[PDB]
């Protein structure tokens, strides 16, 4: 039992009810081209050309061999390109049920498979893009092998789902995916979970570790820091639990598994709950007639690290297992900075809201204040459980310093790991973007 | 001709650009008389040393080059010191250590290494004169400001009447202390690099 | 032990070689971008000063002191040349000893030795010693303390200049002007030990 | 054989440079000595009241009117020696001809007192009308040196001057202020009972007092130094017995 | 007078003691043994020289010369030496030119490496045959308003083996030059006299060295072909010394000879099935002609290719007949031109305007994938910057854009 | 008017990226909370200045001499005109008036000049005017004697703002304390209006020592108030009925004001505890070794706390987030060095009656070294794959 003591559990209105109910019919899916880190696509489809399930839509130039396949069958209707012809999404009208099928095995021989056979089947089916590597949070090369694979069987994000509710539905697929992963990994598999009981794989290669505390703890970065510290020499892969269910279903049935169970919740959702959906579903079609009237923001993922789902990016991400909707706040307040906050959340104790425990806050999307320089009153240390000096590393990221940030531990971090430091900043900085800048420079100077 | 003389005043200044020469500038600029005497001594020593190292530039042994150059520089500085203690005794008492520190002053040795070893005699005297001119520009500006605002006198002549002798001025105490010279040279560098942006350093 | 501790603490803090006496400000203000390089240069300065000051004390008291050689002679005009020659020769011999006998210590601190072959800090230390008429042990302690104070000052300046990666300095003040102003503020801080008569 | 060239060049250069250096340094030695002495001579002339300007006039008036002599601090009796070349500071430093003071005797924080001191008897004609006593004591930032001119009676003061003070230019360096120095003319060092009676009054001295002078304003820590200087030097370990002999007669 | 003798004696003796102790410490504490440098680790030939000196100096003494423009000081940074064991410390003066990659490959810059001990380095195999040559000038006719074509013929009829796009170092002794020496045909002598450039003059009194790029593919033998631009003083500051080497090459006529040294370069095309786009203008027509002619005639390549040129007027463009022949013999090749300020006499029926605008608007705007092609670029700085920015905005990677900078 | 309208109104903006919900705190609230915390100290300082001045005036002059003194100074006759009284039986209101006539002109001058320099720099560099100058101006106005000239306050705020802060980049981009740097400018430059016996009781013709200057001359027996004639008890220095700088005297009000900004998380309890630890250790060591000639060698640790500007500097000026150390392990060493240097300059330095700002400037010089030591100890863990 590793107990994380420094963190922050955001009190935000609209916690979902952990009951799975079917979702509204979806007629469009997409693959958001700007979420894959360091990708430059080679398109294998043209607007108006029919596709199948698990048919290649584009390919990578910087990562030769990694194929990004369609979630469902239908017709490509839109290929949105933004500024500098950067790919934004590939929208597919849902029609038909055709699909590309692969080889199917039994539950027994999943662990005795060949590593290269597993590699090629995952690459062809498109599930290879479920993996990401620390450092640099990139899809692994099809040639490389890792000595530690981290399965994330917990979810502590604000308004997140309950992994046990889902895994109790397909324990068979979860165990099959864990066997396949233990056959794929050179060293070990780390299933990171909470105290509750989960299905267990009978392999001596799979080890279950229990984590506990507020939420910096649900992130795979804390797990890697505490179980297998990563660097330029030691690289570790990370997959979530629904993708492991998908891997198990693939290797058991021979056909790609595209169904998901996401949590639709927020302050302005009429009835929060877990809703079934398909990979890459259209959020505007998923969440219509389900939000309160007014002006809201639809987010793909949590409020800490998500993507604003507007227009061409208004589809579910590949690595996001929830939707968050909350009202946009733009009111100018008379002395709002000087009002005693009965209804204002802060990690500081300068408002009256901290005196009332068990309170929930209907939070808008306003940035309380304006952009200013950093004055370290000590908010970053209160939300960083890792073994780093937060203020110095964040100043090294701000100052555009790559070597010093790498010495202070940038190679262990993702944009999700600095979301709380961005959250609690008085100067309204955003450290995920600066971390991605430094990591891009480090990838280049190699 | 003249441009080789006047380049170190602004375009390539010792104290402002080629950092060599800060130690005596921080110290002997309290009084304009000591600043002037230091300027003259540095000009004379640098010029004569460059001339002699140029005369013997070919026959200096590479193994003990530093000894052979320090011999000439230290002899010139020793002669200058023995002449100062005879005819200007008050100035030397306030210049006590920095008269001998002209040997380890960096201008005198940098001009002897970078120029005098590879140039003719007549241009080397001129190089020394020009570098001393820039040195003295800095010294005289800082000394003027410090002695005016800190003691109300210029070259020992009362200008702003102090309040102690029936006047209206109360002199500053920092202009006679350590930090004021740093600030004055920093703001002088700012003013110089405002008019000449080619000297502005790069962000990296 | 009461008298030698006083000299050490005095030379380190009450009269700092760099911020109180203004000796060596060229390398002080130039080689102080990194704490690593400043530490190495400070160690080299400590070593050279400790080896240099007592040897010059010996030479002075043996030859150059008035009436030391024969009665009625005063060879005190050779002070400058003798001191600078001893300092330069010691620096060169130390460079060669480190380069041939001990390659690691040479690659560590000998890299900075060509800079302090003729530095104002060491010559000023020897000059202050001949002024104050220290004994051999007092010269050793004074040299060690002066080197330690110089190292402390330059390491502090390097730490400040590394903290200042977050600053936004005007273009004309970028680099040398802001380093001058920083050293001025450091002297303003170091003026705490002004009245202590130790 | 490259050694011959470097040896020959180094020897020729050394001979030339050293001939020049030794010819310059030895030639100007007496000029340097005269320039060193004339400063103290001019200071003593200023303290004594004689007006002089220029090196020639200073030297002439000093050799005319001032006659230095030696005095034994213990008994206050003149000692035989070359007073013009006596170095009292080096004498006090050297252990053979100086005594150490205990903390209860060391009022002025000097810690060392020489045995024989020098005094400059001002004289017009054969008669001596004044005596100039050098006194010194520690201030706050440095040691302060003085020249007090005591009249023939042995009590009255005719002028004071600090030539070496080294304190803050406007708080405690006001010991070199002409007004504060003119405050001293007319005070009486000893009371009717032959004890030190010079007092530095904090707050200004009563108008017309004979024993008290004003203190420095903003500087009580270098007015303490002056008072301790005078208390020690007018005592038993200073010019006490000498001033007693002067008062009795036979200056 | 007594002190003068002691002063002289003591000064001399102290200086002797110091010098002699320095000499004794130097003689004993420096090995000064001879080192053998393995030019290439496996070949048995090696350089035996005293430890003192520099790597580039020892190499130049042994005859191997790298294409550096420094001569000491690391000005430009062309030298590349790969040592396995030798100079241990990597110097900050070369750390600017070396990244984290070659720091793991083990390379260094030649001027920075100092010979102190036995080292073994792996020079590139191609450096062995860099024999310098001296050849007679055949023709020096003016092919453009400010550009003249120079030709030299190699003895033994052996055109030095060099890939298309390489460059030679040509060097000359001192000379006195005036613009009344060389021939200027009337077509360009028009503007020449219109701005009376003959008022200029120059006198070089020291040897000089410059580099120039070849405009001939390997299969053409015996001849060395190149286009050289005159470095006419900028109208902003005219009184400055004119282009010394340019004016010298211009003053050169038939019959005289100069030194051509080294078949080395860096601007060589990559070989895939990726469409090629050649963007050149000004004096940079020479490497573009070299590349295109090589790819077409030598390799008989069929990959889709294009060539976009830039000139102020029709009188400035050249090799027109050659490129028409190439485009006629190979249908995949297609080339165009563009004039900034065309003239009335030429009766122009071609694209006019800046070449980046012309190329972007006409060709890549409708292209299904503007980032698939790979672009080769060489010319004036404004053309370079403009086309670089246009391609970046279109989305072409920096990998595809191979840029050659004349004097940068 | 629109430039000030940035202060009265919230900006009314939204978030653009990853953290779609932001914390409610900003820099404005932090700076205004630190500005409001020194109001009890400001008010008690004005009250104490007025009361000390009235007591000293009534001790020296009487009857017809008082009238000629109150008609000579505009502070006195302006109090008499506004409604107070300069007699010996004036209430608490006649003392706060006389204290305000001293404090408010200095605060106005400091605010105006510093704001001019700050607006000039932010205009030239095209930024927005920032808070955190409110704190600098109020602290500078509160750490100076009541009898300071206004041109000296202007020069000092100019030096503290331009050189120490604005030259480096602005708020949060400097390494030193602006208010203490300005106050140090006025102490070494013009040192007769900020030292001595005649600058701390704003009475015309009153020379009287403070308490860390009466202790150095004769010990705890020498602590007697000459204006009133009675001893300076411990509860006098704690409550604040002692002469000195304007807003430093009341340790009780300073504690009341600092407990708030320490509770809220704005001030550093680590730095405060470090200062207390260093002071207690060094003062107890001095009391243990002891001396005969030096009377400061026997001042207990609880007398060091209430005398001079120790509490003001420990609470409000040694807790500057930008000048201090950025590491939790470095903050302890920062505070310990501050307290140690303060006690050292108090005891073994004869020329300065206190060193609470020289200590803070020293620690400002040396804090980045502590941060460096800790981060270099942290890097060695990461290389061993245990961090
Ligand atoms: C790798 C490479 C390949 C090249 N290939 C070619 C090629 O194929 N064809 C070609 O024509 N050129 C080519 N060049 C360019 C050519 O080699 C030179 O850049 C230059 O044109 C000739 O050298 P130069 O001796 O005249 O230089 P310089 O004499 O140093 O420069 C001449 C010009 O510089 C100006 N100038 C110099 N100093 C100043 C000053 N202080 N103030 C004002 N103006 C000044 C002169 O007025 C004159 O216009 C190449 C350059 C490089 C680096
Ligand atoms: C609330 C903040 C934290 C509170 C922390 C409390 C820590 C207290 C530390 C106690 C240390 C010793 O406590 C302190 O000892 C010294 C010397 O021994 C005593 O000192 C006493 O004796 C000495 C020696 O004769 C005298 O010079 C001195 O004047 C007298 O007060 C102090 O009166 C006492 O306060
Ligand atoms: C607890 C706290 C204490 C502060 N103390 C000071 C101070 O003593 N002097 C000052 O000029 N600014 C002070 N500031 C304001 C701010 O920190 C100051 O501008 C920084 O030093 C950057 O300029 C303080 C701010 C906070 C939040
Ligand atoms: S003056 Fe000391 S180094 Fe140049
Ligand atoms: S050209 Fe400068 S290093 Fe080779
Ligand atoms: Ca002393």
């Amino acid at each position: 039992m590793i107990t994380i003591k420094k963190g922050l559990d955001l009190p935000i209105a609209g916690t979902p009810s952990q009951v799975i109910s079917d979702g509204k019919a979806i007629k469009k899916v997409a693959l958001l081209g700007e979420e894959y880190v360091g990708m430059r696509p080679t398109m294998h489809v043209r607007v108006g050309d029919e596709v199948k399930k698990a048919q290649i839509l584009f390919e990578d130039k910087k990562n030769p061999g990694v194929k990004f396949t369609s979630p469902v069958s239908g017709k490509v209707v839109e290929i949105n390109r933004g500024a500098k012809r950067v790919l934004q999404s590939v929208v597919i009208e849902v029609a038909g049920d055709d699909q590309v099928t692969f080889d199917k095995f039994e539950a027994n021989q999943l662990a005795s498979l060949n590593r290269d056979a597993i590699k090629t089947q995952l690459v062809e089916s498109g599930l290879w893009t479920a993996f990401r590597t620390r450092p640099f949070s990139k899809v692994p090369a099809i040639d490389s092998t890792s000595e530690a694979i981290f399965v994330t069987a917990m979810d502590t994000n604000p308004l997140a789902a309950e992994p046990t509710v889902v895994i109790n539905e397909q324990s068979e697929a979860f165990v099959a995916g864990l066997d396949v992963l233990s056959a794929l990994t050179t060293g070990k598999v780390y299933v990171c979970k909470k105290g509750t009981s989960l299905p267990r794989s009978q392999q001596p290669n799979v080890e279950e570790h229990v984590f506990d505390g507020p939420h910096p703890a649900g992130l795979a970065g804390t797990h890697m820091h505490f179980l297998y510290p990563v660097s330029a020499d030691h690289v570790a892969w990370s997959i979530n639990y629904q993708d492991v269910i998908a891997v198990g279903q693939l290797f058991l049935t021979g056909e790609l598994y595209t169904q998901r169970v996401v949590s639709l919740a927020g302050p302005v959702v009429n009835k929060p709950r877990l809703v079934r959906t398909v990979m890459g579903a259209s959020l505007e079609q998923l969440v219509d007639s389900e939000i309160m009237p007014g002006e809201v923001r639809i987010i793909s993922g949590s409020v800490l690290s998500g993507t604003k789902a507007t227009g061409p990016h208004a589809y579910l991400g590949r690595y996001h297992l929830q939707v968050s909707v909350l009202r946009e706040g733009r009111d100018k307040e008379l002395f709002g900075w000087a009002m005693p906050g009965k209804n204002k959340f802060s990690v500081t104790r300068s408002f009256l809201g901290h005196l009332f425990k068990g309170q929930v806050y209907n939070m808008t999307t306003t940035t309380n204040g304006s952009d200013r320089s950093m004055v370290p009153i000590g908010n970053y240390e209160k939300v960083m459980p890792l073994d780093m000096e937060p203020t110095l590393l964040l100043r090294d990221l701000c100052a555009g310093d790559s070597d010093s940030a790498v010495r202070l531990g940038a190679l262990e971090l993702d944009e999700e790991d600095l979301a709380l430091c961005t959250f609690v900043c008085p100067g309204k900085y955003e450290y995920g973007q600066l971390l991605r800048e430094c990591l891009d420079k480090i990838e280049k100077e190699g | 001709l003249k441009k080789s003389v006047l380049a170190p005043v602004l375009d390539n200044n010792p104290i402002a650009l080629q950092v060599l020469g800060v130690c005596s500038a921080l110290a002997v600029t309290t009084k304009l008389e000591t600043a002037f005497v230091m300027t003259l001594a540095v000009m004379f020593v640098t010029a004569l040393s460059n001339f002699f190292v140029s005369l013997i530039r070919n026959h200096i042994p590479n193994s003990v080059r530093i000894i052979v150059q320090m011999a000439i520089i230290a002899s010139l500085v020793i002669v200058v010191d023995q002449i100062l203690k005879a005819y200007l005794y008050d100035i030397s008492k306030q210049l006590s250590v920095f008269v001998g520190l002209i040997i380890t002053n960096c201008i005198v040795m940098g001009r002897a290494e970078a120029f005098a070893m590879k140039s003719e005699p007549i241009p080397s005297f001129i190089d020394g004169i020009g570098n001393g001119l820039g040195y003295g520009f800095v010294l005289m500006t800082v000394g003027f400001f410090r002695e005016l605002l800190g003691s109300g006198k210029l070259f020992g002549l009362e200008v702003l009447p102090l309040i102690s002798n029936g006047g209206w001025y109360q002199p500053n105490g920092l202009m006679l202390l350590a930090p004021s010279a740093f600030f004055l040279i920093g703001f002088m560098i700012w003013a110089i690099r405002t008019f000449k942006p080619e000297q502005v350093e790069a962000k990296e | 032990m009461e008298h030698y501790i006083s000299l050490l603490v005095k030379s380190i803090f009450i009269e700092n070689m760099a911020l109180s006496f203004f000796l060596g400000m060229c390398t002080f203000l130039a080689v102080s971008k990194k704490v690593k390089t400043s530490f190495g240069l400070g160690i080299a300065v400590i070593v050279v000063l400790t080896i240099s000051v007592p040897v010059n004390n010996l030479v002075y008291n043996l030859v150059l002191k008035p009436d030391a050689l024969v009665e009625g002679v005063d060879l005190s005009f050779l002070n400058f040349i003798t001191f600078i020659g001893v300092i330069a020769a010691l620096v060169q011999i130390l460079e060669m000893i480190l380069d041939r006998f001990f390659p690691p210590l040479y690659n560590a601190l000998g890299i900075f030795l060509p800079l302090i072959t003729v530095n104002c800090a060491i010559f000023g230390g020897v000059s202050f010693m001949v002024q104050r008429d220290y004994s051999f042990a007092e010269s050793v302690v004074y040299g060690f303390g002066s080197g330690v104070g110089w190292m402390l000052a330059i390491v502090a300046l390097a730490g400040i200049r590394e903290k200042m990666k977050y600053s936004d300095v005007p273009p004309g003040l970028r680099g040398l002007g802001i380093t001058f102003i920083t050293a001025g503020l450091m002297a303003l801080g170091f003026m705490s030990f002004s009245g202590v008569q130790l | 054989d490259s050694i011959k060239k470097t040896l020959f060049v180094v020897i020729a250069l050394s001979l030339v440079c050293s001939i020049i250096v030794s010819a310059a340094a030895v030639g100007l030695r007496d000029k340097q000595k005269e320039n060193a002495a004339l400063d103290k001579q001019s200071k003593i002339l200023q303290v004594a009241g004689i007006e002089a300007k220029g090196s020639k006039q200073i030297v002439e008036l000093f050799n005319k009117s001032i006659e230095p002599r030696l005095v034994d601090f213990n008994t206050g009796d003149f000692v035989e020696g070359d007073a013009a070349n006596y170095d009292q500071r080096k004498a006090a430093k050297e252990a053979s001809e100086s005594i150490k003071l205990t903390a209860e005797q060391d009022k002025a924080k000097i810690q060392r007192r020489a045995n024989v001191g020098v005094v400059y008897l001002v004289k017009d004609g054969d008669k001596t009308s004044k005596v100039i006593l050098p006194v010194h004591g520690n201030g706050l930032w440095s040691m302060m040196y003085a020249f007090v001119a005591v009249e023939t009676d042995g009590n009255t003061v005719s002028g004071l001057t600090y030539y070496e003070q080294g304190e803050t230019p406007g708080l405690g360096g006001e010991v070199e202020n002409p007004a504060w120095r003119a405050q001293w003319v007319g005070k009486k060092l000893f009371d009717e009972n032959h004890k030190p009676a010079i007092k530095i009054v904090k707050g200004g001295a009563p108008q017309g007092s004979e024993h008290g002078v004003d203190g420095l304003s903003g500087a009580t820590l270098t007015s303490n130094g002056v008072q301790n200087t005078f208390d020690f030097w007018l005592g038993d370990m200073g010019f006490g017995p000498f001033l007693t002999k002067v008062r009795d007669g036979g200056l | 007078m007594s002190t003068i003798i002691f002063g002289v004696v003591m000064f001399t003796l102290i200086i002797l003691a110091l010098v002699l102790v320095i000499l004794f410490a130097k003689s004993k504490l420096v090995p000064t043994g001879d080192i053998t440098i393995s030019i290439n680790g496996d070949p048995e030939k090696a350089i035996v020289t005293q430890p003192g000196g520099k790597l580039l100096t020892a190499l130049a003494g042994a005859g191997v010369f790298v294409s550096s423009a420094c001569g000491g000081g690391g000005s430009c940074g062309q030298c590349r030496v790969k040592i396995k064991s030798g100079g241990g410390d990597i110097l900050p003066t070369e750390l600017d030119h070396i990244s984290k990659g070659e720091a793991r490959e083990g390379e260094r810059l030649a001027c920075q490496v100092a010979v102190k001990a036995d080292m073994d380095l792996e020079l590139p195999e191609e450096i062995f045959g860099v024999k310098k040559w001296e050849c007679t000038v055949i023709s020096n006719d003016n092919k453009a308003t400010f550009i003249k074509e120079l030709k030299l013929a190699i003895p033994d009829g052996e055109s030095v083996p060099f890939r298309a796009g390489g460059y030679i170092q040509i060097e000359a002794p001192a000379h006195h030059v005036k613009y009344a020496d060389f021939d200027v045909p009337e077509k360009y002598r028009g503007d020449w006299d219109k701005f009376n450039l003959f008022r200029y003059e120059s006198k070089v009194d020291e040897p000089i060295i410059r580099a120039y790029s070849m405009a001939n593919y390997p299969e053409e033998f015996g001849i060395i072909m190149l286009n050289v631009r005159i470095a006419t003083p900028p109208p902003n500051n005219p009184n400055v010394p004119p282009g010394q080497m340019s004016s010298y090459i211009w003053s050169l006529k038939a019959g005289d000879k100069c030194t051509i040294s080294g078949p080395f370069g860096e601007f060589f095309a990559k070989d895939t099935d990726a469409e090629m786009v050649f963007i050149g203008g000004g004096a940079g027509m020479a490497p573009m002609r070299s590349h295109i002619f090589d790819q077409l005639k030598r390799l008989k390549s069929k990959r889709k290719m294009s060539y976009w040129y830039g000139a102020r007027s029709k009188r400035e463009m050249f090799y027109v007949e050659d490129f028409d022949g190439l485009a006629a013999e190979n249908d995949n090749f297609v080339w165009h031109c563009a004039l900034s300020d065309p003239q009335p006499e030429d009766n122009w029926t071609g694209y006019t305007g800046f070449i980046h605008n012309v190329l972007y608007e006409n060709y890549l705007k409708d292209h299904e994938a503007p980032e698939d092609c790979e672009y080769y670029m060489c010319g004036p700085p404004m053309m370079n910057a403009a086309v670089i920015n246009m391609l970046k905005n279109l989305g072409v990677e920096e990998e595809n854009i191979l840029l050659d900078d004349f004097g940068g | 008017y629109e430039a000030a309208a940035t202060l009265f109104y919230t900006p009314g903006l939204v978030t653009k990226r990853s953290s779609h919900v932001r914390d409610s705190v900003d820099l404005k609230r932090i700076m205004i909370m630190v500005w409001l915390a020194v109001f009890p100290a400001m008010f008690w300082g004005m009250y104490n200045a007025g009361g000390q001045a009235i007591a000293a005036l009534n001790h020296l002059y009487s009857g017809d001499q008082l009238a000629a003194i109150v008609a000579g100074n505009w502070h006195y006759w302006l109090t008499e005109m506004l409604g107070g009284t300069m007699s010996s039986d004036a209430g608490w209101g006649s003392k706060m008036l006389l204290g305000a006539t001293y404090f408010l002109p200095i605060y106005a001058t400091v605010f105006i000049v510093g704001g001019f320099w700050e607006v000039l720099f932010c205009m030239v560099r095209k930024h927005e005017v920032n808070e955190g100058f409110f704190v600098t101006s109020i602290l500078f106005a509160l750490i100076v004697p009541p009898t300071l000239p206004l041109w000296q306050a202007a020069l000092g705020i100019t030096f503290g703002v331009v050189v120490a802060k604005e030259v480096f980049g602005g708020t949060g981009r400097n390494f030193l304390n602006p208010a203490l740097a300005g106050r140090a400018f006025l102490f070494f430059a013009y040192p007769a209006q900020i030292s001595g016996d005649l600058v701390w009781t704003a009475a015309d013709g009153y020379s009287g020592a403070t308490a860390l200057s009466q202790w150095a001359q004769g010990g705890a027996g020498a602590l007697i108030n000459n204006a009133t004639g009675q001893t300076i008890t411990w509860m006098d220095a704690f409550i604040g009925n002692i002469p000195g700088s304007i807003g430093e005297v009341s340790t009780l009000a300073l504690m009341i004001g600092a407990a708030f900004i320490v509770y809220m998380g704005i001030a550093s309890w680590r730095i405060i505890g470090g200062v207390m630890i260093g002071m207690i250790l060094l003062s107890t060591l001095f009391n243990v070794i002891g001396s005969d000639t030096n009377a400061m060698f026997n001042m207990p640790w609880h007398w060091h706390l209430v005398l001079g500007g120790f509490a003001f500097g420990m609470f409000f000026m040694a807790t500057d987030p930008v000048s201090a150390s950025f590491t939790n392990s470095g903050k302890w060493a920062y505070g310990i060095l501050i307290g140690v240097m303060c006690v050292l300059i108090r005891v073994v330095n004869p020329a300065y009656p206190e060193g609470m700002m020289l200590a803070i400037l020293f620690a400002n010089l040396f804090a980045p070294l502590f941060d460096h030591v800790v981060v270099e100890r942290n890097i060695k863990r990461r290389l061993a794959r245990y961090g």
